[PDB]
This record gives structure tokens, sequence and C-alpha cells, in this order.
């Protein structure tokens, strides 16, 4: 394998993405399972260590030893309010080693503990091997993204994850900065551009306001919800169907985990259909107690079930404009980032809030950060 | 007798799923033979061997669940009677294999 170019890596809470700039364009790299995004999951089994798709696929089988959300722990102290509140949800153990958090698992029939940067390094190693398999060349140089609100300890910890993974980390750039770079908002004519980045993806919601002057970025404000995404929207459609099944059959499918999962999986797929169609149908045979569940949902009902969650996205936007000391009319560009920005209602509410202004949404929302990080990596090296 | 070429496409998908189900059913049968092997084949080693079978049954249950999820992506118009019948029978076959998987779980890693 010969010397390869520099790559852009978006290290996400639930999914990571790697891109490369070559032949005058960014190509988002598909992993070994043909997926352009890879789960930020690490599994520890009786015989092997699994990363990405392989780790996410056995989560049901091995819940305690399948680590995810290492991004929520990286660079934090054990007694951080975020570490104490987030560990409530996690099925794996989070221990304390001299004020630092460590994930405690069962690996090769032995109790082992790893720092969050050691877990992220394994994910980063996977992103590096994905790039090397596609280019057929060795990959050393990389730009890695972090949320704008990340402190010094969180930023250094991510750099350490890249160093442990064997990467030469060119720069740690902000996710909203990377999204803005992807759309070439820094190469537009004028004196000063105010950019709002709306990021609704991978379990979190982040709104950032940035100012661009002669291609230089300044983070004006950040606002959002660290626990908001597609799963919450999915939950609302799951409750809707469970209620529908009670009305039609007088049976509660809620305590049967397999029945709930089959319905949840169908709902996650129906939500995707509702981004391009106005109705989605579901046909589930022998769902519960041998009863077949054939039904549909319109985009309007889906929007109604999530009305509060969708309208609620605007509040963080208001908070960010307040901190940045800007009116909504002062915003030059709006950037949509994250898989849930594909939802027409979210797009409608954000265009209606900014008085019919056009949105920057042509680049795949799940890939925009990796796209800009790849652009940045081709410049840095 | 209004069989359409469009239905052939749906039947083909179901046939592939049936082949995947038989592969998972064979793994369940082998698991059963191994189980019989442990229970009558000469302490702490037995427990490790049964809870190693536990990981394997859990893997088998997960493969059957992922098959159901693939079956649940199908939309079969009412006139696709043959496809609806085949989908219904395959779901019932998988569900009977899951009930057998659950019986193995009810007998291993117990106190
Ligand atoms: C169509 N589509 N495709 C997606 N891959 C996706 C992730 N989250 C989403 N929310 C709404 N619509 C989506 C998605």
């Amino acid at each position: 394998m010969s010397k390869g170019p520099a790559v852009g890596i978006d290290l996400g809470t639930t999914y990571s993405c790697v891109g490369v700039f070559q032949h005058g364009k960014v190509e988002i790299i598909a992993n070994d399972q043909g997926n352009r995004t890879t789960p930020s999951y690490v599994a520890f089994t009786d015989t092997e260590r699994l990363i990405g798709d392989a780790a996410k696929n056995q989560v049901a089988m091995n819940p305690t030893n399948t680590v995810f959300d290492a991004k929520r722990l990286i660079g934090r102290r054990f007694d951080d309010a975020v570490v104490q509140s987030d560990m409530k949800h996690w099925p794996f153990m989070v221990v304390n080693d001299a004020g630092r958090p460590k994930v405690q698992v069962e690996y090769k029939g032995e109790t082992k503990s790893f720092y969050p940067e050691e877990v992220s390094s394994m994910v980063l190693t996977k992103m590096k091997e994905i790039a090397e398999a596609y280019l057929g060349k060795t990959v050393t140089n990389a730009v890695v993204t972090v949320p704008a609100y990340f402190n010094d300890s969180q930023r250094q910890a991510t750099k350490d994850a890249g160093t442990i993974a064997g990467l030469n980390v060119l720069r740690i750039i902000n996710e909203p900065t990377a999204a803005a770079i992807a759309y070439g908002l820094d190469k537009k004519v004028g004196a000063e551009r105010n950019v709002l980045i709306f990021d609704l993806g991978g379990g979190t919601f982040d709104v950032s306001i940035l100012t661009i002057e002669d291609g230089i970025f300044e983070v004006k404000s950040t606002a959002g919800d660290t626990h908001l995404g597609g799963e919450d929207f999915d939950n609302r459609m799951v409750n809707h169907f469970i209620a529908e099944f009670k009305r039609k059959h007088k049976k509660d499918i809620s305590e049967n985990k397999r029945a709930v999962r089959r319905l949840r999986t169908a709902c996650e797929r129906a939500k995707r259909t509702l981004s391009s169609s106005t109705q989605a149908s579901i046909e589930i045979d022998s769902l519960y107690e041998g009863i077949d569940f054939y039904t549909s949902i319109t985009r309007a009902r889906f929007e109604e079930l999530n009305a509060d969650l969708f309208r609620g996205t605007l509040d963080p936007v208001e908070k960010a404009l307040r901190d940045a000391k800007l009116d909504k009319s002062q915003i030059h560009d709006i950037v949509l980032v994250g898989g849930s920005t594909r939802i027409p209602k979210i797009q409608k509410l954000l265009q209606d809030f900014f008085n019919g202004k056009e949105l920057n949404k042509s680049i795949n929302p799940d890939e925009a950060v990796a796209y800009g990080a790849a652009v940045q990596a081709a410049i840095l090296s | 007798g209004s069989n359409s070429p469009q239905e052939e496409v749906e039947l083909k998908k179901l046939k592939h799923l049936e082949k995947s189900v038989e592969k998972i059913a064979d793994q369940l049968e082998e698991l059963n033979k191994e189980l019989t092997g442990i229970q009558q084949g000469f302490k702490d080693l037995q427990a490790e061997a049964l809870c190693k079978l536990d990981r394997r049954v859990k893997a088998t249950i997960e493969q059957f669940m992922k098959i159901l999820e693939e079956i649940d992506t199908l939309i079969l118009p009412e006139n696709f009677k043959d496809s609806r019948l085949k989908r219904k029978g395959l779901v019932k076959k998988v569900q009977a294999f899951l009930a057998e998987c659950d019986t193995v779980e009810q007998n291993i890693c117990q106190e």
C-alpha cells in the first residue's frame, strides 16, 4: 500500500463518517457493509473485539459489554453532571479511576476498563481502516470534528484518541464550521456573513451561530438539547400504534419486547418514507397473540404526534440568537445538518421562522460535517 | 387465475427468506445436539459450557428477529394471495422456532 491523502472524520456520538477530497470532489467512504456512516460502537465478547456495524448488530445479545456514547464521556471528570446523568441510561458500567471515568466490561473472560479516549481510538482505527480499504493506500493525516461547545479537556482527549489510533491529527475543527465549509459559505462575496447551523442528528440537537469575515470563523453562540433526535420521534409513532392496537383488539402489546421491537423497526422505516411521501403503510403478520397488524399513517398525523418536539426546536434557535445579540433577519445562511433535518415539518418551521429564506440542504445531512472536514484536510496537508 | 409477473418478484424475496430461515433452523438443531452432548458428557466446566450455549441461542434468536424485520418491510396487495399466504406461513414458522429458542433459554443458565 502506497501513501494516501488526508481524510476528514466526523466522530459522532452514535455514528461516525469519513470522507476524502480527490479528483476535485469529496467522496464519502462506504464501510465494509457498504454503509456511508458507521456506528460509534465497540463490543467486547468471549473471543473478539468488534467495532462499528459488527458491534451494533450484537447489542441485543451482549448489552453489558457493548459500549457506545463514548463521546458523551470523553474529556470529562467522573463527577461531571453529564457523566452522572448519562450513565443512568447505559446498560454497560462506568467506573471511577482517580476522578476519571472508565468503561468497565468483560473482555476475553476478564474484567477490563478503558478510558473514553481509548474507546474513541478504536472507532477512529475503524474509520482509518475504512479509508485505507477504499483508497488502497495508507492513511495517516486526518482532521477530526468536535461540537463547538467542547472545552480544552474534551478537545485534547479527542486528539489523544486520534494519536492512540495512529493518526496524525492535523486539526480539531468545530462541527458547525465543517458544515459551513462544505457549503463554501466562507468563499462568498461580501464583508461579513452570519451563519446559523441547525444540527439535529445522532441523538443530540445543536444550534450554533458563527460569523465569517475573510474566511475566518468566530463561534458567536451555541444552544440545543443533548438528548433529542429520531428515536424520540419514533417513540411517538410507537405509542400511536400501541394505542391503535388497544382500540382495535383490546390487547396491550407493550410488555412483549419482540412485538414492540417489530413495531419500532417498522416505525423507523415509516418515518423515512414520510420524508418523501405523504403516507406510509405497515403490514406486520402475527404481531401479538397471532393478530396481524396492517395499518398506515399520514405525514399530517406523524407531524401532529410530534408537534411539540418539532416546534420546540425553534426555542434553542431563539436562545442562540439572544446570546449572539442578533435579530433573526441578520442571519445570512442557514445550514441543515443531521438525519432528522430531512423531516419536511422541521424544514417548514425553520423556513417560516426565517421569513421564507432558502435553506442549505443539498449535501447529505448525515455527511455534511465529514464533507467539510475532508475539504479542510486537503488544505491542511 | 390472475397470477402476475410482479408477484414473482415478491415470491422470490420470500423464497430467499425461507432459505435463510432453514440455515438458522439448522444452527438451532446443532445447538440442540451440543446441549444433549453437555448434559450427558462428564461442575464449573458444565456451567461455562451451558452459558457458552447461551451466547449461541441468543445469536440464533437475534438472527430469527432480523428475519422477521426483513419480512415486515413487505407490502403485499390483497390480490397477491399466494405471496400473503407464503409470508403468513414463514412468520408462523419463525415464531415456532423462537418458542423453541425460549425453551432452551428456560433450561440453561438457571438457579
Ligand atoms: C428519508 N430519511 N432518510 C434517512 N436516512 C434518515 C435519518 N433520519 C431521518 N429522518 C427523516 N427522514 C429520513 C431520515
